[PDB]
RNA sequence: GCUAAACCUAGCCCCAAACCCACUCCACCUUACUACCAGACAACCUUAGCCAAACCAUUUACCCAAAUAAAGUAUAGGCGAUA
RNA sequence: GCUACCUAAGAACAGCUAAAAGAGCACACCCGUCUAUGUAGCAAAAUAGUGGGAAGAUUUAUAGGUAGAGGCGACAAACCUA
RNA sequence: CUCCGCAUAAGCCUGCGUCAGAUUAAAAUGAACUGACAAUUAACAGCCCAAUAUCUACAAUCAACCAACAAGUCAUUAUUACCCUCACUGUCAACCCAACACAGGCAUGCUCAUAAGGAAAGGUUAAAAAAAGUAAAAGGAACUCGGCAAAUCUUACCCCG
């Protein structure tokens, strides 16, 4: 019980493809680009992430005010509840001072 | 405990609840005082049935018969059938006019017509 | 079903012992 | 990423093939083989 | 009489009984209205039949001998009902140019959605009539909020729809390859 | 007719007309013992007994001394592997009497000679079946199960 | 009419037969196959027509194709590629044993060349009537749609009109004549019908 | 006594109390409505 | 040896893109899903509190129309918490 | 739709005594004094017996009204869907 | 045995009718469970009414004597308008509210002990303890917080209101 009794289907990977012979290519458009485009304008994504790191605190704050006017009711309300509990967690709970 | 999800009729409820609903049958006519029901004959639909005596068609159609295709009517295939040959003859003729379009077949208006076409007032 | 490779793979082994055990071979 | 346990079979047989021997449910049920494999050792 | 309700009393008791094709729409589209308002009792006197039929083949708990026979007049029962209503469609709207043969209008109703209310025949105007006058075409503003939320809703189902459809294709070239082209 | 319109009706109105009509009925047999004079309908709910009697008289030239309705109720019981209710359809019953006292029996639409085939039929499939099942034979209890295909 | 549940397994017996619903009852839910997706327009295979098996257990054999499923795009071909059932069997009788096709995918087999018995592949085209067939791609030749007997049987060439089957002069008289009235106006004119009182108006709301 | 019999069954109370006339009669009724349609409920009132 | 065990699909999640938005007939604000009769009732108005301040009483962040930076700066505040 | 109070229009109360009765005996009906039983029961408050009232401030069916910063209350801090 | 029973209202909605069954009750004939088929037929009941003005002091109680207060449930006329008439709906059951095939709750009419409707014992044995009853020598409240309970059919007094 909690286990398989046969073996699962083999789990082929072609190492050669597209998206992994050419990963990495274009990273130091700046460096040898003559610093005309930044290696973060490659990144593709979430608007509120792009070229952009911090905590889920940070994150929510940041996706508020970059998408929160375009956000579903339901979403949205679910982003401030989000918000005020990390608000207290962060800034009144922890063991260090 | 009731049953809110059930189609809701006229065999529930209480007495004054179930002579008040119907099924969709139409009235035929009014109550008068002592509860006393009168029928108007004007409101009973009258069959019009053939005569079908002598007639050719059948239920069914026989299989020796050419795979015709659909040419849906439109009003347009409609005017040049009908009307456009009367027309076409009286503009050869000479005579032709708004004034006579009602002779031609037009209907300016629908009133004082026994079937009218909109508002229709008449039964399929 | 518990996505690997390498649990599947260690309990067919058990199962062979087990199985020459039921079954010594000649 | 979803990670969960997927050979919590062998990690429980390495204590029960201690208790094979024992007597009751201490023999077959974890829960109470490891109390006593751990006193046996 | 009652004996147009039930078959030739010779066909009683067989297991088929051979029957020709269905009324086509564009056979009947060159029958007069005379000849086609004639061939409609026709094919309600057997329609009658074979439904008296149907219905005594479950009570003695037998198969019915030619169900497709009752499939085929149904089909030039509307069939016939489709050719007399395009002609009826046409000629009202050269008279009139009327898409419609029934009144109606586009309306809001109390729950801010819209629908096409279909008019009733009344015997006195619509200022005088209490019963029409209680019903609301008109949606408050506390509504607003419910409508975004039945919107929002939409939309969910259809991005989850759209979103499959692209998943079963990336699957659908793992055991098909050759689809690339 | 139904699922139409009804042209509404007023004092000095034209006559209500329908030149073709939707209804469709269907005769059954009664369940219980009947008059020789009665017979017995199966109509749709907007149907009234009016127009059942101008629609046999018109359209079957029958004609009817009296006519009542019954609506029956169609169980709502049965339920789904899912434990939703299924609705049998409620229906509408007539009983029509016939004037002059003429008399009606239900007939015997499925008379066993004639469902029985004087023809011979050869169904391919049915004979090869039918032929094999005669020629083989039970085993002998004597041989003990011995295969009796050999001949030695 | 038709009630398939969403991801219903087609099979070799037809849907609603009493077979299919023991198989398939309303409360199964199966992993759904998975078919080459293939345009109505681009299939080539149709009952009537010779084949040649590429693979299975008797290959390089050409039979005709009795039935074609496309839902699974499968092909069945008589007396080829058939195991053993034994049908019409009881309890006291083992019953009677005969050959049962198995299907064929459509890249299983492989048509033939009408003037050369031989594996091809063949294109669509257009002829000079502009009517579309379907040609071979080595060595092209014309190869129509084989005739098969209609799926109800009914053979026209040996059909007999029966007392209730009007007539081929009857059904295609054009009796027709267009005209500005509708059913209920020609033929109250036909019947006899008069009507003097008039429809007094109403209001719609 | 004893307790649990509470539902006297009446349906001019039903259909008077907790209806759809009567919904609709107030905007906090309508509301309800338009909760239960968004939630999908196969039954919006008595 | 029973009871059971085991499976890979159904679909789902987060983004991106794009604004979004019906229909056969018939029925449905009266007891909704009810063919058919004299009416005139009409919509708008500061959120509060939990909580934090180790009580609580002023006070205590809540997208509001450009990412970054200026800056947690000026400033406010039982000049406390905090903003 | 329980319950507390109210509104509209209804219904029921044998027999005996006295014939005047918010009178007595005493059925139906309403209540629930004491005892035993029951205590995951027949019952999330019951059963048997014994008891109080039973032409009145009585009991009761139907529809309607009062809604929580409240209502209702012959004040038990009662009752307002166990 | 008869705690009732039949009917109406309310509520419920096909929920012991036929055929079939692998389902089911303690019960592999029955069936309230499954599948199919059938079924309740209006005279009872429900569903009513043209307008304007106008009229309506004198209870009920066998309503007659008589006696009351708490002072009561029943009525028209004038003028105008108005010749087609029997539609539609309810009608089943062993049934509703209590999670149950619940010893509970449930309005009215008739029956007032039945002409209707029902079965306390699966079989055996006949220990304790326990429960519900019957009988009991002599004594008769000595029991007990208390004459609780049972039997019987009884006096007087006090406190509170
Ligand atoms: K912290
Ligand atoms: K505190
Ligand atoms: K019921
Ligand atoms: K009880
Ligand atoms: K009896
Ligand atoms: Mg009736
Ligand atoms: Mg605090
Ligand atoms: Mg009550
Ligand atoms: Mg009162
Ligand atoms: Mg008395
Ligand atoms: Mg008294
Ligand atoms: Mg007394
Ligand atoms: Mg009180
Ligand atoms: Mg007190
Ligand atoms: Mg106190
Ligand atoms: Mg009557
Ligand atoms: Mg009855
Ligand atoms: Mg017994
Ligand atoms: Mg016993
Ligand atoms: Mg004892
Ligand atoms: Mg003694
Ligand atoms: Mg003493
Ligand atoms: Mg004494
Ligand atoms: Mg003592
Ligand atoms: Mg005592
Ligand atoms: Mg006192």
């Amino acid at each position: 019980i909690g286990i398989r009794l046969t073996l699962p289907p083999p789990k082929v990977v072609d190492r050669w493809n597209e998206k992994r012979a050419m990963f990495g290519v274009y990273d130091n458009i700046g460096i040898l680009g003559n610093f005309e485009k930044h290696p973060k304008e490659l990144i593709r994504g979430p608007i509120w992430l792009r070229g952009w790191k911090g905590n889920e605190l940070q994150r929510c704050i940041r996706k508020r005010k970059m998408v929160g006017s375009r956000m579903f009711a339901d979403d949205l309300h679910n982003l401030n509840k989000r918000i005020r509990y990390l608000y207290k967690h962060f800034n009144r709970h922890g063991k260090f001072r | 405990g009731a049953d809110r999800m059930s189609k809701w009729t006229s065999k529930r409820g209480p007495r004054s609840f179930r002579g008040r609903k119907g099924r969709g049958a139409k009235g035929i006519g009014f109550l008068t005082s002592g509860w006393r029901f009168v029928q108007i004959k004007e409101m009973v639909p009258e069959f019009v049935v053939p005569d079908l005596t002598g007639f050719k068609l059948k239920p069914y159609v026989s299989y020796l018969a050419p795979e015709s295709e659909e040419t849906p009517l439109t009003a347009a295939q409609l005017f040049s059938e009908a009307v456009a040959p009367a027309i076409e003859k009286d503009f050869k003729d000479g005579t032709f006019d708004p004034d006579n379009l009602e002779k031609y077949g037009f209907e300016p208006t629908q009133e004082g017509k026994l079937f009218q076409l909109y508002p229709r007032n008449f039964l399929r | 079903v518990k996505k690997g490779f390498r649990a599947a793979f260690r309990f067919q082994k058990e199962l062979e012992r087990q199985r020459l055990l039921r079954c010594p071979p000649p | 990423l979803r990670n969960r346990v997927t050979d919590r079979y062998f990690r429980i047989q390495e204590v029960l093939k201690h208790a094979r021997h024992f007597r009751g449910r201490k023999n077959r049920c974890y829960r109470l083989a490891v109390r006593t494999v751990i006193r046996a050792f | 009489g009652l004996e147009e309700f039930f078959d030739d009393p010779k066909n009683w008791g067989q297991e088929k009984v051979k029957s020709g094709a269905a009324w086509t729409c564009q056979q009947l589209r060159n029958k007069s209205n005379e000849d086609l308002h004639k061939l409609w009792y026709v094919l309600l006197k057997e329609r009658n039949m074979l439904l008296t039929l149907e219905q005594e083949a479950k009570r003695q708990r037998l198969p019915m001998p030619s169900p497709e026979r009752l499939d085929k007049v149904v089909d030039s029962m509307d069939a016939l009902d489709k050719v007399v209503q395009e002609r009826e469609d046409a000629l009202r709207l050269l008279q009139t140019g009327q898409e419609r043969a029934r009144p109606g209008a586009w309306r809001r109703d109390i729950f801010g959605r819209i629908i096409w209310h279909k008019f009733k025949q009344w015997v006195i105007p619509w200022h005088l009539n209490k019963r029409y006058n209680r019903k609301r075409f008109f949606a408050l503003p506390y509504v607003d909020h419910f409508l975004r939320l039945e919107r929002e809703k939409r939309a969910r189902i259809k991005a989850r729809k759209e979103n499959l459809e692209r998943k079963k294709a990336k699957i659908l070239l793992k055991k098909f390859p050759h689809l690339a082209e | 007719a139904r699922n139409v319109v009804y042209p509404l009706y007023r004092l000095g109105g034209p006559q209500l007309r329908v030149f073709r009509t939707n209804f469709f009925i269907q005769l059954v047999r009664p369940g219980v013992a009947q008059p020789e004079d009665t017979v017995q309908f199966r109509i749709p709910m907007e149907m009234t007994r009016v127009d059942l009697r101008n629609y046999l008289e018109g359209i079957y030239n029958v004609p009817v001394a009296a006519v009542r309705t019954r609506v029956q109720h169609g169980s709502n019981k049965r339920r789904d592997h899912r434990n939703v209710r299924i609705k049998k359809p409620d229906y509408k019953v007539a009983y029509v009497q016939l004037a002059h006292g003429q008399t009606f029996t239900f007939p015997d639409l499925f008379p066993e000679k004639d469902e029985s085939p004087e023809g011979s039929a050869a169904d391919d499939l049915y004979s090869m079946l039918e032929e094999e099942r005669q020629q083989r034979q039970s085993s002998d209890p004597r041989r003990g199960g011995v295969p009796s295909w050999f001949g030695l | 009419k038709v009630t398939l549940p969403p991801h219903y397994r087609y099979g070799m017996s037809p849907p609603g037969s009493v077979a299919d619903k023991r198989k398939n009852p309303p409360w199964i839910r199966r992993r759904p196959v998975v078919v080459e997706p293939i345009s109505d327009e681009d299939w080539y295979l149709f009952c009537g027509d010779t084949v040649e098996i590429l693979e299975g257990k008797d290959a390089g054999k050409q039979g005709k194709v009795v039935q074609v499923i496309r839902q699974r795009n499968w092909v069945v071909v008589g007396g080829l590629n058939t195991h053993y059932r034994y049908i019409g069997k009881t309890m006291d009788y083992r019953g009677t044993m005969i050959p049962s096709e198995a299907p064929l995918l459509h890249r299983q087999v492989k048509l033939v060349d009408p003037m050369d018995r031989k594996p091809t592949e063949i294109e669509w085209r257009f002829t000079e009537a502009g009517e579309r067939v379907r040609v071979s791609t080595r060595s092209g030749r014309i190869i129509p749609k084989p005739e098969f007997p209609r799926a109800d049987g009914i053979v026209p060439e040996t059909w007999i009109d029966g007392p209730k089957d009007t007539s081929v002069e009857d059904a295609l008289e054009r009796t027709y004549v267009p005209c500005l009235k509708t059913l209920q106006e020609e033929v109250m004119e036909a019947m006899g019908i008069k009507e003097t009182r008039k429809y007094k108006k109403v209001y719609w709301y | 006594k004893a307790r649990g019999n509470e539902y006297q069954p009446s349906n001019i109370k039903r259909k008077n109390k907790h209806g759809w006339v009567r919904r609709l009669s107030t905007p906090a009724g309508v509301q309800v409505i338009l909760r239960r349609m968004l939630k999908g409920r196969k039954s919006l009132s008595h």
